[PDB]
C-alpha cells in the first residue's frame, strides 16, 4: 500500500459522499478523508486498487500523497 | 525593550503603523509546524491540526510556525519583536509535524479549514518539488474565493535557466516570494524562476521562537510571512480591496531589484502599496 490521493471527474461519476468511498473502498482501497472544496480522497492503496481506478470512469486521477517541508 | 527587527523597517511597515494601520480584524492563516501560542509576543485567536501525530495546533515542536507567525504579527509593546502586522488575528492551521514534514493531503486540509473559516490571507512558509493536482485545486480555489495566498518560492538556488520555485508557489493562483539580505541581494539559496513574484527579507530574521524566546533563521520562509503581513496591513486600510487588487499593488509597486527571473517584481514596499 502506499499513501495517495485519488481525485474524480466533475461529474462521470462519484463525487457523493458515499459513491467516492465506495469507489475506492472496493478496490481494496482505504480512505481518510474526503476534500470538502477538491473533488478528491486521501486514500490508502496497493497496486491493483490503483490499476482499477484509473480506469475507472469516474476517476481524473491517481497521484502520490507526497511530502512536503517547511521552506 | 522591543527590538523592531531590519526586515519589517526594511518593508516599510513601520510608516503604515504611523498611520494607524496594523492588520487589526484581519485573519491570517499561518500553515505551518504550529504556534506557541503561550508565547508573551503573541496573539493566537484560533486554529486546528491536521498531522494525525500531533493534533494540538498550539504545540509547535518545530520552532518554525512561531517563527513565523511572530514576523507576521508579533506584538507591538514593549517586549521582543515586532511583527509586520501587529493587530493581525493569527490563526494556527498546523499541517506540519515536529521535523516540519507533512502530507499534501493534511496541506490541503489545512487551506479548506482556512477557506471554510473565512481567512483573509493564508501564509505557507513551506513548499515541496513535486506538483499535485488535488493541490493545485484547492489554492485556486482559495484565491477565487477572495483569499492572498503567499508561498515561500523555495531554499532551492538556482540552476542555469531551470526554474527550482517549489509547490504551491510555482502555481499562478499564488504570490511566490523570494528571499533578499538587508542590502536588497538576492540570498543565493533564494528559489529561481519566472514564476518568482516578490521578494522579501529572509537572512538573519530575528522573531519568536516557542518557551517564549527570540532567534533568527534565513529561507525564502523567513520572507514569506513579511508579505502576508503586507497584505494584512494593506486590508487593515482597504478593506474593500480583493485579493487581486492587494496582489497587484504589492508587486506594482515593489521595488526593482533587478532581473524578474532572480527578484520577481522586486522588494516589497508595503507603505506605496497601501498607498
Ligand atoms: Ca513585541
Ligand atoms: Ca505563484
Amino acid at each position: 500500500e502506499k499513501k495517495y490521493i485519488v481525485g474524480f471527474k466533475q461529474t462521470m461519476s462519484a463525487m457523493s459522499s458515499a459513491k467516492k468511498k465506495d469507489v475506492i473502498s472496493q478496490k481494496g482501497g482505504k480512505v481518510e478523508k474526503q476534500f470538502k472544496y477538491v473533488n478528491a480522497a486521501a486514500a490508502t492503496l496497493d497496486e491493483k486498487a490503483v490499476k482499477e481506478l484509473k480506469k475507472d470512469p469516474s476517476v481524473a486521477y491517481v497521484e502520490e500523497d507526497h511530502i512536503a517541508h517547511e521552506y | 525593550a522591543q527590538s523592531v527587527p531590519y526586515g519589517i523597517s526594511q518593508i516599510k511597515a513601520p510608516a503604515l503603523h504611523s498611520q494607524g494601520y496594523t492588520g487589526s480584524n484581519v485573519k491570517v492563516a499561518v500553515i505551518d509546524s504550529g504556534i506557541d501560542s503561550s508565547h508573551p509576543d503573541l496573539n493566537v485567536r484560533g486554529g486546528a491540526s491536521f498531522v494525525p501525530s500531533e493534533t494540538n495546533p498550539y504545540q509547535d515542536g518545530s520552532s518554525h510556525g512561531t517563527h513565523v507567525a511572530g514576523t507576521i504579527a508579533a506584538l507591538n509593546n514593549s517586549i521582543g519583536v515586532l511583527g509586520v502586522s501587529p493587530s493581525a488575528s493569527l490563526y494556527a492551521v498546523k499541517v506540519l509535524d515536529s521535523t516540519g514534514s507533512g502530507q499534501y493531503s493534511w496541506i490541503i486540509n489545512g487551506i479548506e479549514w482556512a477557506i471554510s473559516n473565512n481567512m483573509d490571507v493564508i501564509n505557507m512558509s513551506l513548499g515541496g518539488p513535486t506538483g499535485s493536482t488535488a493541490l493545485k485545486t484547492v489554492v485556486d480555489k482559495a484565491v477565487s474565493s477572495g483569499i492572498v495566498v503567499a508561498a515561500a518560492a523555495g531554499n532551492e538556488g538556482s540552476s542555469g535557466s531551470t526554474s527550482t520555485v517549489g509547490y504551491p508557489a510555482k502555481y499562478p493562483s499564488t504570490i511566490a516570494v523570494g528571499a533578499v539580505n538587508s542590502s536588497n541581494q538576492r540570498a543565493s539559496f533564494s528559489s529561481a524562476g519566472s514564476e518568482l513574484d516578490v521578494m522579501a527579507p529572509g537572512v538573519s530574521i530575528q522573531s519568536t521562537l516557542p518557551g517564549g524566546t527570540y532567534g533568527a533563521y534565513n529561507g525564502t520562509c523567513m520572507a514569506t510571512p513579511h508579505v502576508a503581513g503586507a497584505a494584512a496591513l494593506i486590508l487593515s486600510k482597504h478593506p474593500t480591496w480583493t485579493n487581486a487588487q492587494v496582489r497587484d499593488r504589492l508587486e506594482s509597486t515593489a521595488t526593482y531589484l533587478g532581473n524578474s527571473f532572480y527578484y520577481g517584481k522586486g522588494l516589497i514596499n508595503v507603505q506605496a502599496a497601501a498607498q
